């Protein structure tokens, strides 16, 4: 129905209710391999279970744009996407660990 | 608030798709800049008849610098260097002593044009407008060391273009 | 108030003048030496003393914002005039 | 005594300033 | 084995200083390799040894096309580490300023375009409003580009008594020689050959590669700093924002006629609203005091003495001030210790990241396509190079 | 362990066979470098130079360092190589024009205060 | 205190401070401080080992969406066992944002190159290295950016003279043109402009 | 301008516009070079009492940064830098170019 | 003078065919104009 | 030990019985604004730009002559010590000459200084201002004493440091004068020093004049060979 | 992983400067001496780092003051002691360090100016 997007290089997806269905279904299946106890688990979580309810319950398209707070809802698929790339390099990283190394002792006091 | 600029398409219809086609065929656009073109060409030119006219200035303008005087004749400048603290380009080099009267005077006051940005902080600076910038903008030399100019050629300068750098302050010291 | 060195180059009001075995006087060669003719010494000594009938006065230079920061002079010496710093006018109450 | 002067815009305003695209039609069919 | 060429510096589309090493088959240009630092002046090193004043005519110098929004920035950037406000005349005149010299970059950076691909008739057309808009600088200021009029705490000086006259004259006149611009640009068959679907750049490539501005409205991205971090007046002003769609050279020369029509429209409002007023902040430990106080008042002529001989001191901090500039977006990070001159000042110029993204965009061009990139990325390398 | 990480190298002979590595690229060049920029310098007085641009670092002991200096190495050969650099910058590496200065006392004693 | 004095914004502040405290509880490995200035600016302190991860999290993550990179630039301070400091600005279009990371180095210890997360970082990184001397490892291509051709040193460091060791002039003799040690006809004449008096008493320090 | 008025329709025939309208020279409606002397008002601060430096001094109001967790030492929703910025309005005034 | 002519040819010099000692029958410029006749010439006033 | 407790601005200081608020205050890295107080003088509490708010207490104190007691709070920067700083100054600047740009004392200036720092940024003083004949006490120690804020540091130096009770003050009131009330020369081997203590440039070096600004002098630190003290 | 270097610290051949302007200088550290013309001490806090004097002549034309080196400007600040020397040792300079010149507590009382038997009671206020 929607043509010319309006960003160069985004084309207009059809059928986007399935693949932002996709998309949260695989970041949570991601998300379950990270510990419980982390913070972005939980938080990710938390915002990707949002948003794959409010899409679950919404037919419309410009209606579930205007309740994502998304903007155009191919950027929406393409921050999900996005979303699913960092998930899988967090799981890599493992950043839920306690602090690397501790600062010098006055490494940030300003001035001097 | 936003516009588009080029989200336009063109009509489908028959006549519309001759005229395209006659714009196609016949050039339109490329006739229309050509007449822009001779619609120019009988204008009246901007070109003014330098040196014989001159572009307009205003009394801020900054140009060539000179030191200036007391109606009296005695010299305005006291040493106090604020000018030299304030020359962003380092511009200026002062040196002072007490005179034969005890009066404080400089015995050097040194401006190197070369490194002048011209930007005018020193006369904003100078609390008795002894150093100014002034209307003159046709002092090209032929050699460099002609550029750096010493007290005698400031106040020569001064000298020479008092009477108009005194009515260019008279229109101008009630903004500042 | 210009004066002649013994070598004839003209003398500036700061006192410079290249002696004989200078160097640096070929620089004048073919060209000129610029000297300001005007003495700012020698000029504010011609200004009259202004006399006053009271014992500070208030000095601005004239012109008023065109001039100088406004200052006071203490006259109550009477074996000396009081000079004013930044213009030199000199100003005294009535002698003798 | 005076009165403050500055540089303002006259009393009322300034008359309309144009800006938008104009090119006409200037054309056979 | 490819052509190896030298394109610049000394080059008419070269903009004077870049020496573009260009590997051609034939005439496609297989890379893009700009070598840079031909007008490196070592500024912000030369800033670490001036004072905040002292340091003014530097950011006029930088981005010689856009002088009062360079000063603008820096003097946004002061205020914000000084928690000072300049009062409302002063910004007024400040957006003002600015939009004039929105003005004068477009107007610059079109016109070269049009002569670098071969239109060299529009160059002298709009460089005679070019010259009138260089009296009104010089009227406000005494120079004709490098005004240092906008200050850290204000303006310098006040209006002369006739110049909203003027230039509300010159507005009223503006918008036909727009108009003849586009007549002769904007449906011509070899402009748009020209430029259609040349240096296509997608939003996603635009944003990660740094781009700003028209750089990136081009491409269909709805932002512009004017409307999202509104800086001075620019609040209280009503303007369109143009969008490209294609992402092209033709859309981003549209865009840049547009934004000169709505900068005639903020012009025009700035024009009508301008208010009564002081010009500079009423504080005389930062903003220096009239003359005719400091000859009188003995408070006024120390300020005066320890603001033209020390400067002011800054409390300590770090910020990072940016403005939406006739180029992009244009940027400082400052450093300040607690003195009185600046610890570390960062330039950040759109140019730059535009100019690192020349071989991505020239990617399966010619020699005159790539003409065309250099010349619709509005490159001026005193920002650049720094 | 002193809690430093290397650049390239663990130890010094790494370090070591990257100098070899790119004295052999910059050996390798010189014939190259002197035929291109039209240097009026014989290949073996190249030769030299580079040997003593190489041995003016031989004190370091720092891995670290000498992996820094062989990347600051292969950028100038980099440079040289894609003719970057000029005729000038080329040979600003002998120093032609600059007058020798003396090294005994006497000769600093009477020319000037430099020690 | 409403004419000469900027105001405040409380809203703005207690954004950002909750977004600090949100980046902070989901990185506690890498972030080792997190402020806002008096101005509404947030900065975030990091060891130098998370700027791959810290980065991506700040430009992939939902809540995040850091996909501009306004500027990217270094900091010399002398004193500090870690002379230079690396400072990343991020723009969020989504949330109208903008974010500070900081982290630190020295002079032979190697910075994780940002290229991937970021290609405007590609230039910036080369900068650095051309002013400062800190080497980005995994650089695409590495070198000299603004400085001439052969340059000795990096300008920006604190201990570089500000006209630097060399001049350059044209011999006639070679017919080209040469580097020679540095001569001022004017020496640049240093001035002590610092008050003997503290400016302002909240910045104070104890005097140990 | 002085032009003929036959060059001036063989100009604005051409053009396509009414040239004499907005001519690019300025000839008389510019404003005078010679103007009277201003006034430029005092800024808030002129006043002779209430107006102790104390009570309008922002260079001291100025504040180190607050810190955020530092690393010496329910439900918890997230949150994000700042609320979504909202989608722009398509120009009542010439929506399409 | 000549009120006509747009801004910028209004107002003109014919310059002098010999100044202090040199002959400018030919070889003219604009550093020929006193101060007070620059200030005119150049706009900065409306008052000869 | 016989240390007391006091409080800088709430900060917990142990200091020694018949220690003033000023040394309690710069214990902790405060310097109070000082025009008459020197370490190294006696204590004269004239120049009144120390006086510092004590908390529960309804008058300010002055810093340089008040012993510090037990339990006392000092706050160096409440309205109360800020508004008595500004007052000072006020006053002292009310009578100054605008003598900045020929003054010696230009970018060294105590008064110049603790004006930008202490004071205000303008002038409420519509009237005419005070001026003084110049004393002439020998060829080292040039005088301007319209400059001079009456602090006594000179009277206290001479006194105390150089054993010369020559110079003191006649008059009283607005019209009150330091000098020798005769043409007396000020000569002793340690006559200089009063150039250095005197705040302003009422007393400056005389052939050290006019030809030098603080900002463009390069500091040596070296030692003195005219005698065996070093 | 770490290669535990277990050298002196020497960054004297990666900062580009001449040999001249390494083993011939010798730098100062130092907190600088109070400006004996102001009472103020904010100006005696941290350490400086300076360069040794050389020469300064006069142009001959204009008679300005010409310099051959380019240390002359270079004035470094640290924090405490130990950073100046760090920084020094590391940068291969030879330096010479001047320990902080603190004033002695003082024992001040207005009361004394009026004793009645010692000598410290004054002739006049
Ligand atoms: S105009 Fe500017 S650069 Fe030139 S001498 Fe004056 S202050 Fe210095
Ligand atoms: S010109 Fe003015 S500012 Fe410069 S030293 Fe002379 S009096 Fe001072
Ligand atoms: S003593 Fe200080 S305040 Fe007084 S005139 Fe001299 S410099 Fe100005
Ligand atoms: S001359 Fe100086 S030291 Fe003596 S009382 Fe006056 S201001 Fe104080
Ligand atoms: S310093 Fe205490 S009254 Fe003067
Ligand atoms: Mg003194
Ligand atoms: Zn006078």
């Amino acid at each position: 129905l929607k043509k010319t997007t309006g960003l160069v290089g985004l084309a207009v997806c059809e059928t986007p209710h399935e693949r932002l269905k996709i998309l949260y279904t695989k970041i949570l299946d991601v998300l379950g391999q990270i510990p419980k106890n982390a913070a972005y688990r939980k938080y990710t979580e938390q915002i990707t279970n949002e948003k794959l309810g409010m899409v679950k319950a919404e037919p419309d398209v410009k209606k579930l744009e205007e309740q994502l707070q998304g903007g155009q809802i191919e950027e929406v698929i393409l921050q999900a996407e996005n979303e699913l790339s960092l998930a899988r390099k967090m799981l890599r990283w493992k950043p839920w660990e306690p602090l690397v190394e501790e600062p010098p002792a006055n490494q940030w006091k300003w001035p001097i | 608030t936003y516009k588009f600029v080029n989200m336009r398409e063109p009509s489908m219809d028959m006549k519309s798709v001759t005229d395209r086609a006659a714009q196609t065929l016949l050039w339109t656009e490329l006739v229309r800049g050509l007449g822009m073109t001779l619609s120019y060409l009988f204008r009246e030119p901007a070109t003014i008849n330098y040196p014989f006219e001159k572009g307009p200035l205003s009394p801020r303008f900054r140009g060539e610098h000179a030191l200036r005087r007391y109606p009296s004749g005695e010299e305005r400048c006291i040493a106090c260097k604020l000018c030299e603290a304030v020359c962003p380009a380092q511009a200026i080099t002062i040196e002072a002593e007490p005179r034969a009267d005890g009066s404080r005077r400089t015995t050097r006051y040194d401006i190197d044009m070369t490194k002048c940005i011209y930007c005018g902080f020193c006369q904003e600076a100078c609390p008795v407008d002894a150093i100014v910038e002034g209307p003159n903008f046709e002092f090209s030399t032929e050699t460099h060391e002609e550029l750096l100019y010493n007290k005698e050629k400031l106040l020569n300068n001064g000298d020479k273009w008092e009477a108009e750098i005194a009515a260019n302050i008279q229109a101008d010291y009630l903004y500042r | 108030g210009v004066r002649t060195s013994p070598t004839g180059e003209k003398v500036t009001h700061t006192g410079q003048a290249y002696d004989d075995g200078d160097y640096r006087r070929v620089r004048f060669s073919d060209r000129q030496k610029e000297v300001n003719e005007n003495f700012a010494i020698d000029l504010i000594a011609e200004q009259p003393v202004s006399e006053v009938g009271s014992r500070v006065i208030s000095c601005d230079g004239g012109g008023g914002a065109l001039g100088h920061p406004r200052v006071y002079i203490n006259l109550d010496k009477e074996t000396k005039t009081g000079t004013c710093g930044y213009c030199g006018l000199q100003f005294r109450q009535p002698h003798h | 005594a005076s009165k403050v002067k500055q540089d303002m815009p006259p009393p009322g305003g300034y008359g309309p300033i144009d800006y938008k695209r104009n090119l006409p039609r200037r054309g056979l069919s | 084995s490819n052509l190896t060429l030298n394109f610049g510096p000394q080059h008419p589309a070269a903009h004077g200083v870049l020496r573009l090493v260009m590997e051609l088959s034939g005439e496609m240009v297989r890379k893009c390799d700009p070598h840079i630092g031909l007008l490196h002046r070592g500024t912000e090193k030369l800033i670490e040894y001036k004072t905040y004043l002292q340091a003014l005519p530097y950011f006029d110098r930088l981005d010689y096309v856009s002088m009062m929004c360079n000063e603008q920035a820096y003097s946004l950037a002061v205020e914000k580490l000084l928690n000072i406000q300049p009062p409302p005349r002063a910004q007024w005149i400040r957006v003002l300023f600015g939009e004039i010299t929105r003005l004068l970059n477009h107007i610059m950076a079109v016109t070269t375009h049009a002569l670098d691909i071969g239109a060299m008739t529009p160059f002298f057309w709009m460089f005679e409003e070019r010259e009138k808009m260089f009296e009104f600088y010089e009227r406000v200021s005494g120079a004709r580009m490098h005004a240092a009029y906008i200050r850290p705490g204000g303006v310098h000086q006040d209006l002369p008594l006739g110049l909203l006259d003027d230039i509300y004259e010159f507005s009223k006149n503006f918008s036909f020689r727009i108009d003849e611009l586009e007549e002769m640009l904007t449906n011509n068959r070899i402009w748009r050959n020209r430029t259609v679907d040349i240096g296509v750049v997608t939003a996603e490539d635009a944003l990660n590669y740094g781009f700003s501005g028209v750089m990136l409205r081009g491409s269909g991205i709805q932002w512009d700093l004017r409307k999202t971090q509104p800086y001075d007046v620019y609040d209280q002003v009503e303007f369109d924002v143009p969008i490209g769609s294609r992402g092209d050279c033709y859309d981003r020369y549209l865009c840049r006629v547009e934004e000169m029509r709505q900068s005639l429209r903020i012009i025009s409002q700035c024009l009508n609203k301008m208010p009564p007023g002081e010009i500079k902040v009423d504080d005389a430990k930062v903003s220096p005091p009239k003359r005719a106080e400091m000859k009188t008042s003995m408070e006024s002529l120390i300020h005066h003495f320890k603001l033209y001989t020390e400067g002011y001191q800054v409390p300590p901090g770090a910020t990072y001030t940016a403005i939406e500039a006739p180029k992009g977006e244009f940027g400082v990070y400052l450093v300040s210790d607690g003195s009185s001159r600046p610890y570390r000042c960062k330039i950040k110029a759109p140019g730059f990241a535009h100019l690192a993204g020349l071989d991505k965009m020239s990617k399966g061009h010619m020699l005159a396509d790539v003409v065309a990139i250099i010349g619709t990325q509005d490159i001026v390398f005193g920002e650049v190079d720094r | 362990g002193t809690s430093v990480k290397p650049i390239f190298s663990r130890d010094m002979n790494e370090a070591k066979r990257r100098v070899r590595e790119l004295y052999r690229a910059w050996y390798r060049e010189v014939p190259n470098t002197v035929h291109l920029f039209q240097l009026d310098i014989s290949v073996k007085q190249g030769r030299d130079k580079v040997r003593e641009m190489f041995m003016k670092n031989a004190h370091v002991t720092d891995p670290r360092v000498v992996d820094l200096l062989v990347i600051k190495g292969k950028m100038e050969l980099e440079e040289t190589i894609n003719v970057w650099k000029q005729r000038t910058h080329i040979m600003r590496f002998f120093h032609e024009t600059e007058a020798p200065r003396p090294t005994d006392f006497l000769s600093k004693f009477y020319v000037g205060h430099d020690p | 205190t409403r004419p000469t004095i900027r105001p405040r914004n409380d809203v703005v502040h207690k954004q950002l401070s909750a977004f600090g405290q949100y980046v902070a509880e989901i990185l506690p490995k890498y972030v080792q401080q997190v402020q806002v200035s008096c101005f509404n600016e947030l900065e975030i302190f990091i060891h130098p080992d998370g700027v791959i991860p810290v980065l991506t999290f700040l430009r992939d993550h939902t809540n995040a969406q850091f996909k501009s990179l306004a500027d990217l630039t270094a900091v010399d301070v002398p004193t500090r066992q870690n002379r230079f400091e690396i400072v990343y600005n991020l723009l969020s279009l989504r949330f109208n944002s903008r974010i500070r990371v900081k982290t630190y180095t020295d002079e032979l210890t190697p910075i994780e190159s940002s290229v991937t997360v970021y290609k405007a970082a590609n230039w910036y990184e080369r900068e650095i290295w051309d002013m400062f001397g800190v080497f980005f490892a995994n650089h695409p291509d590495l070198r000299r950016i603004l400085t001439d051709y052969g340059f000795e040193g990096h300008p920006f460091r604190k201990d570089f003279p500000l006209s630097g060791y060399v001049e350059l002039r044209y011999d006639d003799e070679v017919k080209r043109v040469v580097a020679e040690p540095v001569e001022l006809a004017q020496e640049f004449r240093k001035f002590d402009l610092n008050s003997p008096w503290e400016a302002f008493p909240a910045y104070r320090q104890p005097p140990e | 301008a002085s032009a003929t008025r036959v060059i001036q329709l063989l100009r604005n025939w051409a053009s396509g516009r009414d040239l004499q309208a907005k001519l690019q020279l300025r000839y008389q409606e510019i404003s005078k070079r010679t103007q009277p002397p201003p006034k430029l008002p005092v800024g808030p601060s002129h006043k002779l009492s209430n107006n102790y430096y104390c009570t309008r001094d922002g260079r001291r109001e100025a504040m180190p940064p607050s810190i955020v967790m530092s690393s010496q030492k329910t439900e918890k929703k997230a949150v994000t830098p700042a609320p979504p910025i909202k989608r722009w309005e398509l120009s009542k005034d010439q929506p399409y170019l | 003078e000549d009120n006509k002519q747009f801004f910028g040819r209004h107002r003109w010099v014919i310059y002098t065919t010999e100044m202090n000692g040199r002959d400018t029958f030919w070889d003219v410029d604009g550093s020929m104009v006193p101060p007070e006749w620059h200030r005119w010439l150049h706009c900065m006033t409306d008052d000869p | 030990s016989n240390l007391i407790e006091v409080f800088v601005d709430g900060q917990s200081v142990m200091v020694e019985p018949g220690t003033t608020v000023l040394q309690a205050c710069e214990k902790v890295g405060m310097q109070i604004p000082r025009f008459c107080y020197h370490e190294r003088l006696s204590v004269a509490g004239n120049c009144r730009m120390c006086l510092v708010e004590i908390e529960k207490a309804p008058k300010v104190v002055a810093a340089c002559a008040m012993p510090v007691m037990k339990g006392w709070n000092i706050l160096t920067n409440s309205e109360k010590s800020k508004k008595a700083r500004e007052g000072v100054m006020e006053f002292l600047l009310a009578n100054h000459p605008l003598d900045c740009p020929i003054c010696d004392q230009g970018g060294e200036c105590d008064l110049q200084d603790q004006s930008m720092m202490f004071g205000s940024d303008r002038s409420r003083f519509l009237e005419g201002k005070r001026a003084v004949e110049d004393k002439n006490i020998g060829p080292l120690v040039k005088t301007i004493m319209t400059r001079c804020i009456q602090c006594t540091r000179c009277i206290r130096f001479a006194s105390e440091i150089a054993g010369v009770d020559d110079l003191g003050t006649t008059g009283r009131g607005n019209d009150m004068q330091v000098g020798t009330y005769i043409e007396k020369m000020f000569m002793s081997e340690l006559s200089g020093n009063i150039i250095d203590i005197c705040p302003v440039g009422a007393l400056t070096s005389k052939p050290y004049a006019f030809t030098a600004r603080p900002w463009e002098t390069r500091k040596t630190e070296s030692i003195d060979v005219m005698d065996a003290v070093g | 992983q770490l290669i535990a270097v277990d050298e002196k610290l020497d960054i004297t051949t990666l900062t580009g400067v001449p040999e001249e302007h390494i083993k011939t200088r010798k730098v100062r550290i130092f907190v600088p001496a109070r400006n004996n013309m102001q009472s103020g001490v904010n100006n005696t806090k941290k350490w400086k780092m300076e360069f040794d004097t050389r020469e300064r002549w006069e142009n001959p034309l204009m008679g300005w003051s010409s310099t051959a080196d380019p240390l002359s400007n270079l004035v470094l600040t640290f924090s405490t002691k130990e950073d100046a020397v760090a920084f020094a040792e590391k940068n291969g300079w030879s330096f010479d360090v001047e320990e902080r010149k603190v004033p002695k507590p003082k024992s001040k009382s207005y009361g004394a100016n009026f004793s009645w038997n010692k000598r410290t009671r004054v002739s006049t206020k």
